[PDB]
């Protein structure tokens, strides 16, 4: 959550939404409409789907090692034995912990970093036609019917076109 | 010869570093010194390891 | 130092704040003021609270080990024991040396990214009444008295009814 | 890519870019420029120029350690000195894995904010004279010769003398 989208000025996620992990829902005068965004969805994804394998390619192969388990008591090579096995136990758990706290740490923080990359990406395709509302949710200045709204979710938004419309409304 | 725990000597005296060699003064008594064969041959004659005295009956 | 808030747009700390980490300063015509902003402070302080405890999350322990300390030589055995604690030291003091520096870097990060989400959600408060000088400063555009500046630091600042005289202030 | 700047909405690379990592393309009346921008170039350099120093210092000294390879087949000693130099490579690559993959991963997103920083600082300097047009390309709405775009690239653009222009040709 370094960005402060998500838990931050969203506010609230939609459990209606099952097309996708970001989408938009659009209210304009035909009626509320909802859809899911595939680009960012797919980019979190991607990002996630491995994300160990990068680090543990895989499991190494070993065959024969030494003892683990004594019956009797021997002295010092039993002695050496355990305390090898030890501090790999020890190393390798501390490894694991780490690399799973810094692995979430990066989820969460690259989540958050997408939900805010497409808040911006529609700021920025809404030039001066809408205004930032604050709750996540932008307020547009004029007629936006289905084919507008599809056009922003497009990434097509022809924002020339409804300027002096939108400045009107905004300013008066 | 034979170095039981061969790899032990072998490790310590790397570690050591050196082969600065203190010949002292032992005194056998009653038997004879510098032993020799023919398998260790110094110079044209028979001999034996530089550092070891090889004790024969008297 | 990812959000470039922190030795970034704002250039300078506040020694004289002392109420909390992050705040507001502000100055109209009653006068100047400042106040400490508490949910920000205490995210940051939440945050680094622990932060070494969720990965090393004790001390474990050890009673009975190998001997580390010889005072003859040996050879095979000696050796092997002073080879595996060496490891065992290299190892963990690599591991504390890498810890160490990712968690004063995340937190470092954290901080500027708590102060630029102070920033933002000021600014989305502040809709069009307001414009960000870029010192980190924001130039209010109305008569905003003691009530206004608390209503801002309490995040119920209400834009609509100096909508009207601050764009007239703005755009003229 | 956590800010989305770079192959996020800059969309492309300068080649034709080799005086620093970061800079401005300028066209207006007189005709196109190109300059690097020498703080942000600096900044990255000096932030990737160590690393690698600030974790693993410098190579430590060994000199007399167990043996690695063997000739027969003793049984206890030799099985427990091949465990341990196992053990010890396999949590050595571990390390040089996790540390690269880190590293690479903080690298991107260092660059990546740098350029975002680069372009926060030159939209606040243009409060209210320029317009955002997404593709991280801004149109300045008001005669801006070569001394104003250099003004602009120093840091001391003055906004005030150009607001009223500026104003007037945005909002008509
Ligand atoms: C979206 O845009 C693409 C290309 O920009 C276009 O082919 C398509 O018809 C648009 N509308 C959709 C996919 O509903
Ligand atoms: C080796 O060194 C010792 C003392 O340093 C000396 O007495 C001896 O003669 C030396 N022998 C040779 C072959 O250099
Ligand atoms: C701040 O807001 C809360 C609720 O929004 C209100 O109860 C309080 O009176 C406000 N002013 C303060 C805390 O000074
Ligand atoms: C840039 O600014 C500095 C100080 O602000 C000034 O001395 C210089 O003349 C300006 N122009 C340049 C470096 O071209």
């Amino acid at each position: 959550g370094l960005f402060g989208a998500i838990a931050g000025f969203i506010e609230n996620g939609w459990e209606g939404m099952i097309d996708g992990w970001y989408g938009f829902r659009h209210q304009n005068s035909e009626g509320t409409g909802q859809a899911a965004d595939l680009k960012s969805t797919q980019a979190a994804i991607d990002q996630i789907n491995g994300k160990l394998n990068r680090v543990i390619e895989k499991t190494n192969e070993k065959f024969h090692q030494i003892e683990k388990e004594f019956s009797e008591v021997e002295g010092r090579i039993q002695d050496l034995e355990k305390y090898v096995e030890d501090t790999k136990i020890d190393l390798w758990s501390y490894n694991a912990e780490l690399l799973v706290a810094l692995e979430n740490q990066h989820t969460i923080d690259l989540t958050d970093s997408e939900m805010n990359k497409l808040f911006e990406k529609t700021r920025r395709q809404l030039r001066e036609n809408a205004e930032d509302m604050g709750n996540g949710c932008f307020k547009i200045y004029h007629k936006c019917d289905n084919a507008c709204i599809e056009s922003i979710r497009n990434g097509t938004y022809d924002h020339d076109v409804y300027r002096d419309e939108a400045l009107n409304n905004r300013f008066q | 010869y034979d170095v039981p725990d061969y790899a032990s000597l072998r490790s310590l005296v790397a570690s050591s570093g050196t082969l600065e060699f203190i010949t002292e003064g032992f005194t056998w008594t009653g038997v004879t010194q510098n032993g020799g064969s023919n398998a260790c041959k110094r110079g044209p004659g028979s001999g034996f390891f530089s550092r070891l005295n090889w004790l024969t009956k008297s």
